[PDB]
RNA sequence: GAGCCCGGUACGUGAAAACCCGACGUCUGUCUUGAUGGUGUUCCCGAGUAGCAGCGGGCCCGUGGAAUCUGCUGUGAAUCUGCCGGGACCACCCGGUAAGCCUGAAUACUUCCCAGUGACCGAUAGCGGAUUAGUACCGUGAGGGAAUGGUGAAAAGUACCCCGGGAGGGGAGUGAAAGAGUACCUGAAACCGUGCGCUUACAAUCCGUCAGAGCCCUCGACGUGUCGUGGGGUGAUGGCGUGCCUUUUGAAGAAUGAGCCUGCGAGUCAGGGACAUGUCGCGAGGUUAACCCGGGUGGGGUAGCCGCAGCGAAAGCGAGUCUGAAUA
RNA sequence: GGCGUCUGGGGGGAACGCGGGGAAGUGAAACAUCUCAGUACCCGUAGGAAGAGAAAACAAAAUGUGAUUCCGUGAGUAGUGG
């Protein structure tokens, strides 16, 4: 019978906190800071480099822009379809969502990484060329929304 | 939980103060001065335990030298002769013999003289 | 409070597919007359960040 | 499958309840249960402990005296931590100790505790604790004595079973819980777990469904 | 150290009056001199307003290509095929109807009152303030600002006698205890005495340490004092021996700090923060946030977040992609 | 303007509200743009809460939402910046 006093943490679960400035036995009189200087009292900022022009400022900004109107697709490969639909059949967007191949509320594009040997009808938003050839080769259809 | 420091500190303070009984002045009364003197005392004891063996060997050698010159022989020649004769009595018991049993020391001197070479300065 | 990332580092450094930190090389804005085309070609594109600066750039990017 | 036979306060067996394996036959996990009960006790704890820092203590806004010429130490306030009556440096402040333990961990710890109880047949089912409509501590005490001779028991009855709850309320070793409030700490604190038939069925219906 | 002694607790009960919430009424307003779905045209739809210009404010936006909103100064329209907005602007579509006014709930807070709670403090702590506390005291003033808790179960607080001017004490009593006497629980250290043992007035001492005579005490064994697997105190005498901390290339010190004791006095907390590394759960999935329901620590809650495909400035393509005329 | 007569106001209050005015120490390892910060402080006003509120709104071709307020995300993102 397990009681409240039989519960113990796993081996290696808990580690003692190290308490500094508690005598010369462990970490005394300095807490591991060494002798004086800037770093013995407060800190040094990450972006500081000693007055030399920093690495984050002497290099050029990466080229280009972001295209706020960019359309992104959640991708799924035909190998995933093969591994997840052994019997084939109709394969819509929310079958892929149910199988956990894509996120729930996103545009879906099918790619052609794997091997497709099952007759499968796919309805996605977009297809790659090799994906279309793979789906039609196995006798399936690739209709797009 | 607010913790009072009294018990934990008093423990070591009592230990140090008890160890410093017999010291003169502040060194037996105040914990800080007694602690400094305790550091020095334990350093001294550690050094003196090492030095005590040499001190006692020096005293033994002095006594053996006296008893050997009483038998018309020097300490160094006597040690060489005893080593040559194969006797394995150390300087502690040699001094013990010199003080307590002079006849035994004389006998050992005789065997050491016998074991010595005939010309100690020869290039042997 | 959530950590604030560095703006300049975010504008100057990129991460590749396997997490490599990638930067652009300097000396390619102006004064490109006297520079031979081989020099400007060796300065083109992107390289991975050197090992010495990796920790600092990672710190500046993550937070 | 372990079988629990229902007992009535009249002293006779009524029927049986089948304890499902996935609820009362899981392998107990000591580290998981330890973490869960520790988080439980941390959520229980209220951190109403506070201290005044160097800036919250009264007064001490003016630099006291001459820095130089005095021959004394230089002090910037009468409320500095080294002063008597001054502030506290790193003292307690109010805080919340609750942890965001995942649901699966909590449920698995409860299942492990209940399965440990059921392995050693410390699980009992009764139709009712006492004859209805009037609380009676003597009758409930006698019935619990018949059920078990242990010290601490856990009684799990429905929220509408007011008469039973009042009947077992005053017994020193008895702790009364609702079936939907079952938790690892209360199970592991009890030598025996006496279930009400409706409460047992409600717990099974909530979980095994 | 009380469930059964007391106050109480679970559980029931109780309001003359006042007030606060409801409800039903008198009361008031209001529609019924009314209502519907139809047809083609003139008038109205908030003016020193919108817009524009100059100078500002504030928006992720620091004047920028700067939209929407807004202040002052000029100028100053239209009433529906009118006007405003959709980040300069124009055309087309779409949305709405400025320059009139009211509006509950969801939200913020606690001077004050009531009932509770604490892996909060426990008299140098906790409020400055457990005691005359914003008092004494300091300052012209604004203002600053303390210290001071515990006899005993009950005062039963020592009748009476003696020394003494008293204070104080000694007997005697009270008390379980006066090693509880209103200087009062416990009563540490520094500091100050008294008594006993050993030592010390020819001696250059970081005051100890190692050998160590003598003296004193003590435990065992045998006789009368004499050793022992002994133990403690003090130590004449000999050897060795340059205080601690900090800062330093380097300080026993003639570089720094410390009269002493007792208390107090310095890597902590918050955040689904970031990185790394343990440990636990689940696992191509993992996980909920706000919130809702439970007198709890329990149950629900899919919005999100992170993994699941990358390359490219981007359009885009995709196990590839970018550059490139190029499988170069 | 004067005279008479009625009805109000005035001041206090710990926090919370709304509308105005508005620093510097500090950070930027200097400093003036910038930050600190619309903070501290000040002025005027409330109420038990206040303010906002019934589209001259968003949105993006969806045959879409439908006053305001507050909470979580979106997100330390888009951006902005000697």
């Amino acid at each position: 019978v397990i009681k409240l006093h039989d519960l113990k943490p796993a081996p290696g679960e808990k580690k003692a906190k190290t308490r500094v400035g508690r005598g010369e036995g462990s970490k005394g009189k300095t807490a591991g800071r060494g002798t004086k200087g800037t770093k013995a009292r407060k800190n040094v900022p990450v972006m500081f480099e000693g007055g030399q022009m920093p690495i984050h400022m002497r290099l050029p900004k990466l080229k280009g822009f972001k295209n706020r109107f960019r359309t992104e697709y959640q991708v799924v490969n035909v190998g995933d379809i093969n591994k997840a639909f052994p019997q084939g059949g109709t394969v819509g967007v929310d079958e892929l969502v149910a199988k956990g191949l894509v996120r729930k509320n996103s545009l879906v594009k099918v790619l052609g990484d794997g091997k497709l040997t099952v007759k499968v009808d796919v309805t996605a938003n977009k297809f790659s060329g090799s994906a279309r050839e793979a789906i039609t080769a196995a006798g399936g259809s690739a209709t797009e929304l | 939980a607010r913790v009072k420091r009294a018990l934990n500190a008093q423990k070591k303070r009592r230990t140090v103060l008890k160890a410093s009984k017999g010291y003169r002045g502040q060194r037996s009364r105040l914990y800080r001065k007694a602690k400094e003197q305790q550091l020095h005392s334990l350093t001294y004891a550690y050094r003196d335990r090492r030095a005590r063996k040499g001190e006692f060997r020096k005293l033994w050698i002095s006594r053996i030298n006296a008893a050997a010159r009483a038998n018309d022989i020097t300490y160094n020649r006597l040690i060489q002769g005893l080593k040559a004769a194969g006797v394995e009595v150390d300087r502690k018991n040699l001094a013990e013999l010199a003080v307590s049993d002079p006849a035994a020391f004389t006998a050992l001197v005789d065997v050491a003289r016998a074991a010595l070479p005939e010309d100690v300065n020869a290039p042997s | 409070p959530k950590a604030k990332t560095h703006s300049g580092a975010s504008k100057r450094f990129r991460r590749t597919g396997t997490g490599k930190i990638v930067r652009q090389k300097a000396n390619r804005r102006h004064l490109l007359e006297h520079k031979p085309t081989k020099r400007t070609r060796r300065l083109d594109g992107r390289t991975t960040v050197s090992a010495a600066d990796n920790s600092r750039i990672n710190k500046l990017l993550n937070g | 499958t372990l079988k629990v036979d229902v007992k009535t306060p009249a002293g006779k067996t009524d029927g049986s309840v089948e304890l499902p394996a996935e609820l009362f036959d899981v392998e107990p996990n000591i580290a998981l249960m330890h973490q869960v009960v520790t988080a439980q006790l941390a959520a229980k704890r209220q951190g109403t402990h506070s201290t005044k820092t160097r800036g919250e203590v009264s007064g001490g806004g003016k630099k006291p005296y001459r820095q130089k010429g005095t021959g004394r130490a230089r002090q910037g306030s009468t409320r500095a931590p080294q002063f008597t009556g001054g502030g506290t440096v790193h003292g307690p402040k109010p805080r919340d100790y609750s942890q965001r333990t995942p649901k699966k961990m909590i449920a698995a710890a409860l299942r492990g505790a209940l399965s440990d109880r059921a392995r050693n047949d410390r699980i009992h089912a009764v139709t009712e604790l006492v004859e209805g409509q009037t609380p009676s501590t003597k009758s409930a005490k006698t019935f619990l004595g018949t059920l078990t001779e242990n010290k601490k028991v856990l009684v799990v009855i429905g929220r509408t079973d007011e008469v039973g709850a009042k009947s077992v309320r005053n017994l020193p070793g008895v702790h009364v819980i609702s079936p939907d409030q079952l938790n690892t700490y209360d199970v592991l604190n009890a030598d025996d777990v006496v279930f009400s038939v409706e409460a047992l069925n409600a717990y099974i219906s909530a979980n095994s469904k």
